[PDB]
């Protein structure tokens, strides 16, 4: 019954296009549409990893530590605004030693540690209100973040602009679960997975793309 | 949904539904018609149930 | 019901030819034709790579930060216009070393880094002209770019000049998904893939092609 534009971009239209691609249109079903959608986006973001959801951010090292962002899922490079000087990661069982007798950081519950006992300061922020005079001593982190659940109609996300059919099939999945037309389940799921792998490969053929890699012969003086 | 069927031209009618109890109407309003139906044949699939 | 031309130049006709093939046009179905298509082209471009979508482009570095264009997907060679000279790509973990103690570069989020503080340049944004006579120090990029989603009947793309049946089949795919005729799905999909791989093989046999290759045996000055 419903009708939709061509270039699906909003949760608002998606909530209807789903009801469409499946024949049955009833309140036992629509009013839980959104639940299905939640399920699907969660199932995706749970293991999907790509740039568009990445993030730059400064930290607030007090003393060799820092508390982890609520929104954090998984980490990629960290370093200093200056000189680069990439950090690397290790376990406590080593860092504690390095305390007794480059940079090393590790994960203690909700806390990050660093051996050399650093100090960074999050920007000076506001006042007149033109920029965020960043602080010298700043370290910057790149981490994949939990995206926001829509919770709104007109709302949107990069995805829909990109790969909506994905969300579509994947939520149709849990829908065909609500009511037991499985074979459709299988179809939806297969297609979602195929799409997803296409994506990750789009990224893989990217992350090293430029020219032949060549393994560095990093040798310290002498 | 509703559609025209114009004989000699169209061989079928595309209707999208999934409800467990279908209905149909056939209407013939037109003046210059003497058509008839011997029978139907409804194409369908199966979903499930809640 | 509808009709078409011998060649299917474009959308304005294709969106009808699809209705034709795939058996039916009943409005609940057509009005999503565009959506099916937006799905298919995406399922393609997500992993298809060839020349015709490539790009030449100059960059503005600013000793590092040189930013990634929106339209970017994957990067083939990258160089200077000056004297001819190729960069290669590496990780942060190496370029950072190059800092402390050939040209390399890497991918920091939405940023490109280059070890040496290069200064290629572009005119600043409001611009006024563009001829530029490429500033001696210009570097040029060769990268695959996200093509535009169709938005118009008389729109077009090389694909239709060259290989439309592909789009046709691949969108029939998601169509036969909208309405449950799965055998047709399998057939459409197999044919799409078998059409496609032909193209990449064409390109492969194109590349490195005109004659036999041989390991360069680069041996420096000593």
């Amino acid at each position: 019954m419903p009708d939709v534009q061509y270039p699906i971009n909003t949760y608002g239209w998606l909530k209807k296009a789903v009801a469409l691609w499946a024949d049955r249109d009833d309140d036992e079903f629509v009013n839980q549409i959104p639940n299905f959608i939640n399920f699907a986006e969660k199932e995706i973001y749970r293991n999907l990893r790509i740039p568009p959801l990445e993030k730059e951010v400064y930290l607030d090292i007090k003393d060799g530590v820092a508390y982890i962002p609520p929104d954090y899922l998984e980490a990629q490079w960290m370093m200093r605004a200056k000189d680069g000087t990439i950090f690397q990661v290790t376990s406590p069982e080593e860092i504690s030693y390095r305390r007794q007798h480059p940079v090393n950081f590790a994960r203690f519950g909700s806390r990050f540690i660093f051996y050399p006992s650093i100090e960074a300061d999050t920007p000076y922020y506001p006042d007149d209100g033109s920029p965020l005079i960043p602080a010298e001593n700043s370290v910057i982190l790149s981490y994949y973040a939990d995206p926001p659940e829509f919770h709104e109609d007109t709302d949107t996300s990069t995805i829909l602009t990109i790969a909506p059919e994905l969300l579509l099939y994947f939520t149709l999945r849990h829908a065909c679960l609500f009511v037991q037309d499985d074979n459709g389940v299988q179809k939806w799921s297969a297609l979602g997975k195929a799409i997803l792998d296409e994506m990750v490969e789009q990224n893989k053929k990217q992350e090293y793309s430029g020219s032949p890699i060549a393994i560095p012969n990093n040798m310290t003086r002498l | 949904t509703s559609k025209t069927y114009t004989i000699g031209v169209d061989r079928h009618v595309s209707v999208r539904l999934n409800h467990p109890y279908l209905f149909y109407n056939v209407i013939d309003n037109d003046v210059n018609s003497n058509a008839a139906i011997n029978g139907l044949t409804i194409e369908f699939a199966v979903g499930g149930r809640r």
